[PDB]
């Protein structure tokens, strides 16, 4: 749950501060963040949907880590790194309406998907970011 | 013979160091950083008068001050240029000061109406020009007799005036604001010895000196792994393993008055008999040796697992006697430090001709591939509670990962720590000990059921040693900074059990520990070396931050990776593999660079187009129109072709053009007279000649491009005319307006202003800086008959 | 004036960044102005209430630096933390609702408060941050 | 158009993060982004109004860099900066009322103002900042 915030507010981050002819040290903070995401979320796989008519959808993650070494930011590192936004931004929304769709009665205060059960895990803490909202 | 060779070639990929024992002087010279100190305030530019020119005229009877780069090495070509600024930088790396004290530079002002003092030699000698010549204004000649410092001997601030370039300035307010030296005192030392140390009764701490305010230091860095070493780089970790194998093993303690070896082995020989049927009979016994086996491998055991370097075990088959003592050493020391295919071997062999013969089953095939070790498929095959209660710890005697202040270590149980896991070795080996042996012969029975016994009378002084064991472990692992991470090296530091039973046999009741100039010494080198890991890596991330930032392509980042690695001093360089030395530089290039390294970065980017276009040997480009524009005006050259700007031009890179090395369009656009700016960082030629002019000289030194094709030999000329230098008469005398076909694309300088480059700097009286924080404590020890493990309760309870 | 709001914006993003399992480039440049918060204060002595039924409290300050050493942060050096922010959260209560209550007539553009006229020396100048509010 | 939202993003908080007093890593990589803002700017000259009452004005860029070598930074270096700053939002004021009052009925969505349309080079994609509004 916590780390649910942290994917959405290093994906909000990502689409705002990697433009094009921006200054390296502008983003020099949040590319450590960036791949350090992907380092945590590789080699695993993930499973929404599955009641009413949400479909079944399988999340699978094998990407590769961002440059560290231009001094202003070009087309090229832009248009590379917008293919892996556009496929962890499709993957939240898929968990967020799988959350937002479950309740129980006894806690309800506990995640009930399948796939934010799997990310409170100690293994997946490390992508936690700041809690501002 | 096939063994030394197939064995050469894994040793060749490891770059350990052949003389094995040469690695501990290399450790030992590791040095803490000298505190730098600096004398000179850095200075780049310098003022220098120059003669200046009238409009359409002659020098004037006066000159003006300007702003030059001292010593111009500017070198041409835009890749050599900002090649140079690389240099540059790594020569503010190497000679940043740790700390500045402005009294010891400062010199008197010959001027000055009071005793007044500036802050160096050379900000006296401009400032005593400017006192002199007959231009400068009433209200600065009346100043610098007047300027003053002040002292404040109290607070320790002192403030001197300065004349400094406002580049010049940057820098020294950096190294002023931003130095690495901070205050000591009692409380800091204090929590500077490891935590153990700080809370145990055997040793004796307190301060015998007074510290004043005026003491210092500097933290050397103590930061973790950033770059992992321990799961890819195979060949990589195994030096590491051996280096600190070697060193901790030069700080265990020796043994101390062990039993007499000569009523030893009369003992053994007549307790187990040898003639019964065994064809050895005298090559049994080895353990004779006390000061060389007992000794070393109290030092093997210790060091080994200091140093998380794996063992492997050596021993002979048909020998029982090394084989008992071989269940001691299973059961006290972990099974992650052994090699788990020279562990089996040992575990297979204690149960065959012992563990299943003590009960009459049958022997085991165990079909080497299964996640069980034959410890832990006899366990469930027997039925008896003395046995399986051994075979049950023995299999499951692990470390135990877990973190003190920042290092990860590995540790082990309560009953290894005293010595009461012993109490249960014994009634297990005591228990079949009267075993009846089904279908032995009763001759080679009679020797192994008394050889255990041997061993299982001796309680009470292995009950202490390993006691002692832990004890020696558990100190000298508070010494140590860099986590002890556990994996299996390549190479394996071998183990004798001939070495154990000669331990096991010899002991006494005397005990050793470590004294605090030991442990203060194995202190100091952990933290040495540590810091010169950490220091080393924030240099190599700099330099290839820096020259892929200032686009060098073909820098070649294998020579960082190999200066990385020899100022390690542990590491033959030269037989590290190809992928690990690759598989090294992609983790430095993925790492943030340390400030300190950067605000200088920084600093030099923003100034290295100013320091470029003030260099007296270059000039940063051409352009060719094809048409009769006139000259310029200018009071630095008389008359010149100078150009300010590109507008309205083609820029065509020159370096751009060189590495393409197909010209196509610098072929055309000279054939056909096209207009062109040829941007570049040529050097020049000044011209003094109205002939020279007239003559059209500036336009007939571009067909070389289009005949050698290089650009390396490009060198157009600056026309600088004037009424001293050469025959003006051609200008003065005619009417006709000087004119050209090409400008060299160059800046003028700028001039020196007073109350723009003087400055006010601030630092303190006086300091001292201590390394070495450790002598400032004195160290006891309480006698060594009284000495108490964890529980407040006392080691070799023998005596 | 301009240091109460400093005071309060840096102990908003110490509750916010300081999250267990963060990298510690997230935070390496709050840890630098919580640490020169600290600096400041220590020493000093406060007073604040005493008119109506406002109590009277007694503020000092002794407090040590965080540590600059970590790569992710974990839960010591969370809990470390949380009881030195709880106890400025709680001095900066005490000063606002001195502030809110007291007023004056000829210029009621100065601090009122016997704690906020203190704060108000070049002294506490350093503990200034970024007024975006 | 990018690049006007860039220009008034590092004009806003250039006024909120350089005060008087705070330490300099809070603005460590502000600066960086204002200095390479000039670089970009200088040498260049604008012309904006002329419809309606709205006056002309000529604008010139010619300024100089700001230090990078304070620990704590000062009224010398605040009061420097402010005249620069003061010149920009100037600047910015009167190119958005050029543009807010302009208006085309073919293709719309193009800037319209002879200042805009001269922004929108590759010349002037270096000043780019976050766009997070």
């Amino acid at each position: 749950m916590d780390v649910l915030y942290s994917l959405s507010k290093t994906l909000k981050d990502a689409r705002d501060k990697i433009v094009e002819g921006t200054l390296y040290s502008n983003v020099s903070d949040l590319i450590q963040q960036f791949n350090q995401m992907i380092i945590t979320m590789n080699g695993n796989e993930f499973q929404t949907g599955g009641i009413g008519n949400l479909p079944i959808r399988n999340w699978n993650f094998n990407f590769g880590l961002l440059g560290t070494t231009l001094l202003n930011l070009d087309a090229n590192y832009v248009e590379t790194a917008r293919n892996t936004i556009d496929y962890f931004v499709d993957f939240v929304d898929n968990v967020c309406m799988d959350e937002m769709v479950r309740e129980s009665q006894r806690n309800g205060i506990a995640p009930q998907s399948d796939s934010l059960r799997k990310l409170s895990a100690i293994k997946f803490k490390r992508i936690n970011f700041d809690n501002s909202s | 013979h096939q063994k030394e060779v197939q064995y050469e070639i894994l040793q060749k990929t490891i770059p350990t160091f052949e003389p094995k024992e040469s690695i501990l002087k290399k450790l030992e010279d590791i040095k803490p950083e000298q505190a730098k100190k600096q004398t000179k305030l850095f200075r780049i530019f310098e003022p220098k008068q120059l003669p200046i020119y009238r409009a359409n005229g002659e020098r004037e009877l006066r000159n003006r001050w300007y702003w030059k780069l001292k010593r111009d090495t500017l070198p041409d070509g835009d890749y050599d240029v900002r090649e140079y600024f690389l240099n540059l930088y790594d020569q503010v790396l190497m000679e940043m000061p740790d700390y500045l004290l402005l009294k010891d530079m400062a010199v008197e002002n010959k001027n000055s109406r009071d005793a007044g003092k500036v802050v160096d030699s050379e900000t006296a000698a401009i400032c005593d020009a400017i006192f002199q010549d007959e231009e400068t204004e009433g209200a600065v000649r009346r100043f610098i007799a007047e300027m003053r410092q002040r002292v404040q001997a109290d607070r320790n601030v002192v403030n001197y005036p300065s004349i400094l370039h406002p580049i010049d300035h940057a820098f020294n307010e950096y190294f002023l604001q931003h130095q690495l030296v901070e205050p000591l005192n009692n409380d800091i030392i204090f929590n500077y010895i490891p935590e153990r140390i700080r809370n145990d009764v055997n040793y004796i701490l307190n301060m015998d000196r007074n510290l004043p305010s005026t003491a210092r230091y500097i933290r050397p860095n103590l930061l973790q792994d950033r770059l992992n070493l321990h799961d890819n780089f195979e060949s990589l970790w195994d030096t590491i393993t051996t280096s600190n194998y070697i060193l901790a093993r030069s700080v265990v303690p020796d043994l101390k008055e062990l039993v007499s070896t000569e009523a030893q082995i009369q003992k053994m020989s007549q307790d187990l008999q040898l003639e019964a049927l065994t064809i050895q009979s005298e090559t049994q016994f080895l353990t004779g040796i006390n000061s060389q086996a007992a000794n070393d491998c109290f030092k093997t055991l210790i060091a080994a697992m200091l140093s998380q370097r794996t063992m492997s075990l050596d021993f002979v088959t048909t020998n029982y006697m090394s084989l008992i003592s071989g269940m001691w050493l299973l059961t006290v020391i972990p099974n992650d430090m052994f090699i788990r295919e020279s562990l089996v071997a040992c575990q297979l062999a204690i149960i065959n001709t012992i563990v299943y013969p003590a009960f009459g089953m049958q022997r085991m095939h165990y079909r080497n591939g299964d996640p069980q070790t034959p410890f832990q498929i006899a366990e469930q095959q027997i039925q008896n509670f003395q046995v399986a209660n051994w075979l049950h710890f023995v299999n499951y005697n692990q470390f135990r990962q877990v973190v003190i202040d920042g290092v990860l270590n590995q540790v082990l149980n309560d009953n290894i720590r005293n010595g009461h896991v012993v109490n249960q070795l014994m009634e297990a080996l005591m228990q079949l000990s009267r075993q009846q042996f089904p279908t032995m012969p009763v001759d080679y029975k009679r020797s192994i059921q008394r050889g255990i016994l041997l061993l299982s009378n001796r309680l009470g002084q292995l009950v202490d040693l390993t006691r002692l064991l832990s004890y020696n472990y558990e100190t000298l692992m508070a010494c140590i900074t860099m986590n002890m991470q556990h994996v299996q090296t390549l190479t394996t530091e071998k183990l004798q059990l001939t070495s154990v039973t000669s331990l096991c046999m010899l002991i006494g009741n005397a005990t050793v520990i470590p004294s605090p100039q030991t442990l203060f010494h194995y202190y100091n080198v952990n933290v040495n070396f540590h810091s010169n890991y950490n220091e080393r890596i924030n240099d190599a991330v700099a330099i290839i931050t820096a020259a892929n930032r200032l686009n060098l392509y073909q820098k070649k980042m294998k020579s960082i990776v190999e200066d990385f690695l020899k100022r390690l001093q542990i590491f033959d360089v030269a037989r590290v593999p190809d992928d690990q030395m690759y598989r090294l530089r992609d983790r430095l290039r993925l790492l943030p660079v340390e400030i300190r390294r950067l605000d200088i970065f920084n600093l030099i980017a923003m100034n290295m187009e100013q320091i470029e276009r003030a260099s007296d040997k270059i000039a940063q480009g051409v352009i060719i129109a094809y048409r009769d524009m006139q000259l310029e005006r200018d009071e630095m050259y008389g008359y010149v072709n100078i150009a300010r700007n590109l507008d309205g031009f083609q820029q065509i890179n020159l370096e751009e053009l060189m590495r393409s090395g197909d010209y196509a369009q610098i072929t055309n656009m000279l054939l056909n007279n096209q207009p062109v700016a040829l941007v570049g960082a040529l050097p020049f030629i000044t011209d003094s000649s109205v002939i020279s002019l007239i003559a059209k000289l500036d336009a007939t030194v571009f067909a070389q491009i289009v005949k050698l094709r290089k650009v390396d030999t490009l060198k157009p000329i600056l026309y600088k005319i004037n009424s001293d230098s050469n025959d003006f008469y051609l200008v003065a005398n005619y009417d006709w307006i000087p004119t050209s076909t090409t400008k060299v694309y160059k800046q003028v300088p700028q001039q020196f202003d007073f109350r723009a480059s003087m400055h006010m700097l601030t630092s303190n009286l006086t300091f001292t800086v201590y390394s070495d924080l450790l002598a400032f404590v004195s160290a006891d020890t309480v006698e060594p008959i009284n000495a108490v493990a964890f529980d407040n309760m006392r080691i070799m309870n023998e005596l």
